[PDB]
């Protein structure tokens, strides 16, 4: 599925190419889409569950 | 399944990393991405055999040489790969290859070429050159591009039909 984020805005989960947690939020960067690579951040509490599954151990 | 022993090889930044997250993640490192070492599996179909690919991709500069060793021991195949705009990192190909060769103390050692960046305008590595030394090692040529993802899945695959072939 897709993550929501900041100027809405949806990138899909297979994009995301790095990601960690913290200070409450939840931290990525992604590909290429709609043309151009680039970063986003959700707060810990809104964070789809396959997103937070990405994150490192434990 | 069958599992094959992968190992991604070659000089600082000719794409080890690159070519590697590509064929299993679909992303492109970029300068700022990570290139650290690491293993990533991926399962995949070459020529109708489902079979494991078991990569490693290496440090361009290995911190212990007994460690690199015993990696290239274990190791069933390489992936040697040069910048096609880099003629040091094409220069040190027979090096990596002489060192496989020694450690693992045979002839017929599963092997590809790979010619990455061949994106890039600047060319000072040509075809024939990488094509001739690939002949004389016996083994194929690939030339890719992790960035518009241009022969990736060639050259892994490419180097799992060569370990079929002992
Ligand atoms: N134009 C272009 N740049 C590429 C290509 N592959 C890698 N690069 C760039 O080359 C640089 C090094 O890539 P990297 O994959 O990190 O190389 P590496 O061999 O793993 N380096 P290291 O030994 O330090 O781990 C990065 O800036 C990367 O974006 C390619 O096919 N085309
Ligand atoms: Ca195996
Ligand atoms: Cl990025
Ligand atoms: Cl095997
Ligand atoms: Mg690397």
């Amino acid at each position: 599925a897709t993550v929501k984020f900041t100027e809405e805005k949806q990138v899909d989960i297979s994009k995301i190419k790095w990601v960690i947690r913290w200070g409450q939020y939840i931290w990525f960067k992604y590909d290429e889409d709609g043309g151009a690579k680039g970063w986003g951040y959700v707060s810990e509490k809104d964070a789809p569950k396959e997103l937070l599954q990405m994150l490192k151990k434990r | 399944m069958t599992e094959y022993k992968l190992v991604v090889v070659g000089a600082d930044g000719v794409g080890k990393s690159a070519l590697t997250i590509q064929l299993i993640q679909n992303h492109f490192v970029d300068e700022y991405d990570p290139t650290i070492e690491d293993s990533y599996r991926k399962q995949v179909v070459i020529d109708g055999e489902t079979c494991l690919l078991d990569i490693l991709d290496t440090a361009g500069q290995e911190e212990y040489s007994a460690m690199r060793d015993q990696y290239m021991r274990t190791g069933e195949g390489f992936l040697c790969v040069f910048a096609i705009n880099n003629t040091k990192s094409f220069e040190d190909i027979h090096h990596y290859r002489e060192q496989i060769k020694r450690v693992k103390d045979s002839e017929d050692v599963p092997m590809v070429l790979v010619g990455n960046k061949c994106d890039l305008p600047s060319r000072t590595v040509d075809t024939k050159q990488a094509q001739d030394l690939a002949r004389s090692y016996g083994i194929p040529f690939i030339e890719t591009s992790a960035k518009t993802r241009q022969g990736v899945d060639d050259a892994f695959y490419t180097l799992v039909r060569e370990i079929r072939k002992h």
